[PDB]
């Protein structure tokens, strides 16, 4: 499944998101992206909650 | 490449 909820994923995700362009990248990408990378639904809002996007969750 | 940006950056 690969989608095993892991904190290392969150850390890598937050880095990814707030690196530069990902914050400006549409969530249409970001949603499928994190979920396919291995983050469950819970984890994807976790990463976005920590990074603080607060837009189209 | 933006595609690689999703890959390389999230790889590590």
């Amino acid at each position: 499944e690969n989608v095993l909820p892991r904190e290392p994923l969150i850390a890598t995700a937050v880095k990814f998101l707030q690196n530069s362009r990902v914050r400006q990248s549409p969530l249409a990408t970001r949603r499928a992206f994190l979920k396919k990378k291995g983050l469950t639904d819970e984890e994807i809002d976790m990463a976005f909650q920590q990074s603080g996007t607060a837009a189209d969750e | 490449s933006q595609e690689k940006f999703f890959q390389e950056l999230f790889d590590s």
